[PDB]
């Protein structure tokens, strides 16, 4: 790769009952193991529950 | 985004070498408090872009509990265990979720990641840890989100061996 | 398919009660060698005909299991609890899965039903059991199914209360 | 509802990397608890593991 | 107390079979909370009397919760499902106990039944279920308690099977 | 070996959340019905400082 | 033994803070194959001397898993983590024992830490981490044993944060 | 109270699937650098049925 490659994420789920779909992007360093990226709810927002469970899937 | 790791001490890089085929990860989280979150992850290489593609399912989160409640801190820094399965890598890692008054809420992810190459061209690492931070800004509630990662995969330097293990 | 249970002893009915609205539910299954069974299903009528509508995200089954050969032989009957949790209906259950030389696979049921209707219109039933019984026939191979089930609703009547409990 | 009832289902899903879809059609007595279904692997067949694991959530 | 359990539909009784040796049974019950309580039993036949022998280690029982509160409402109902493994018994149950405020807090138990006889001196039952109901009075507060017991092994008659499975 | 009427004696002794406790339990029950009373007493670690519900199994 | 602890950062020690009252420390450790491990240890301080008392409870390894069938090959190094739960110190580590064939066999220990001192009287730690190695040489079958272990305790200094925690 | 080298003395009794046991163990370590050693005898139950592996965390 090279050291600093952009991504582009889609999501959809479901949790407690709730569908949602989120967009994602961002860049980061292959080698030095470091990202960033920002997240946007499009469909189901405002999210009805902790992002927090979805950061190890994004 | 297991495509971004610091690899230490020679440790082959199952994510990189699965390029330009990718590879798929699939999770189940389970919560201290009954929740689950499952989720199968599809990573493909576009020309310059790496593309993520995410099915998530979460079930029977406590209506009372911080997830539900939309009262979570964070989560704390992790340490990840990895090693071959099945001629795949499975990944074993406890996280801990900050919530309020100082507290915490464990869970513990089961993964299998897997390479879209054949074994042939792989080299399988073999059991090692990964070091991970994640970092997370609420831009817009419940709307809009950034997040930081920094992850280190490596042996056991912390806590040597007498007898010449990594 | 929860519209179908015979309930007995004056327990109210959640499934036929979710009527015209539907209901959905959510569970994940934890198989004991390692496997993980996720699902979210839709139930709804529309004019005389029930339409599911199901999501399924599995993950960790090994390759060596039972599962991943393809030689289960099917369910043993199954005895779920339910009761309310959170203003809906939880169910949790064991179930196990026959295998070559009369072994058996046991797994956790672990799910939440919710209807689609408001809480004011609903009874919500007390501590109780269901009975399972879930037989499938292969037709086709790896193609084409035949599936029949019976589901009882029920107290303990064949332990019974000293103290006039159910 | 009446003393038989038929329903169809669809499903679509993904169990250790392999994505299916599968239809489902059947009938059953609602008060008396019984009923029976045929379902068809409609895509990623022939099913690479045991159906079994599908059967709750038929 | 397995001793007393009334057997029906010609289920070999696995417990009443091992006298005069007798048996011993193994458990750890996980509670949804974190509590965990494993327990060890020896069951011997002195004369006309049957001997309990039990050691128990409890641990991770939230301070917060009924158990350490003492708040706990007893148990409700329960099946067992039971199956040979490893040429010995294997036993596994769901149970819920009651809690202030008609709520429910569940656990599981893991079961190991052991025969003092050898295997090839035992008939071994098939997979069935044993239905239980356990019933306590506190005499004195945190003193003095009775309880009460009955239980029944059977197979599943309620939801019956289209092909001719027990 | 057994009869119709069949008593039996308990010993327990355990630690739970780092209480340390001792029981003992006499009973009765039919072995053949599968019915059965006891009474337990703790006689160590007494009163109790949590609900004895979870050694109830263990009986 | 907790009491040999490198603590890195200025984290405060719990354990060596219980001096001279001492500790207690109680686990469940639950393996993948869906054995249980069961201990309470009581830590004193005796002159010069540390006295270590426990009780162990082991229930439902498999007959031919590796634990039964002797053929376990150690332990990987490991990660706790801790931090503070009802005014005590909890901990939990996922540990994996290797197998013959370069595989392994993970499991969860669950850890309740209680100091004899009052938690007026102690510093608790903030959410830290534990490594661990231990290594043991097996002297004499099944009779004689060596055991080495190191542990330091520290924050993950390996991947930073940007928002300035530890 | 603690000094720069460390001695231990452990006792050990349990059952695993039906199979008791009892230990004795012998140790020293460093405290304060996270450092320790031990000797662990069965002197009851031996030889071990069991992998010793799964004490060790309890020792």
């Amino acid at each position: 790769l090279t050291e600093t490659m952009p991504f582009r994420m889609t999501m959809e789920g479901t949790v407690n009952g709730h569908h949602f779909k989120c967009t994602g992007k961002g860049e980061g360093n292959p080698f030095e193991g470091t990202q960033d990226m920002k997240i946007e709810v499009i469909e189901g927002g405002p999210l009805p529950f902790a992002f927090d469970i979805l950061s190890t899937s994004c | 985004s297991k495509t971004f790791i610091k690899y230490v001490s020679g440790i082959p890089d199952y994510f990189k070498q699965s390029f330009p085929e990718g590879f798929t990860w699939e999770r189940t989280t389970t919560y201290e408090d009954g929740g689950f979150l499952t989720a199968h992850q599809d990573t493909s290489l576009d020309g310059d872009c790496l593309v993520y593609k995410v099915k998530i399912l979460g079930n029977n989160f406590p209506a009372d509990g911080p997830v539900m409640q939309n009262k979570a801190g964070g989560w704390e820094p992790s340490c990840e265990i990895l090693y071959e399965v099945d001629g795949v890598l499975c990944g074993q890692s406890l996280m801990a979720l900050k919530c309020p008054g100082g507290r915490h809420l464990n869970c513990r992810l089961h993964t299998t990641y897997r390479s879209k190459k054949p074994a042939s061209a792989l080299k399988m690492p073999e059991f090692h840890f990964e070091d991970h931070r994640i970092e997370v800004k609420e831009v817009q509630k419940g709307k809009h989100y950034e997040q930081y990662e920094a992850a280190v995969a490596r042996y056991c330097d912390a806590a040597p061996s007498k007898l010449g293990h990594h």
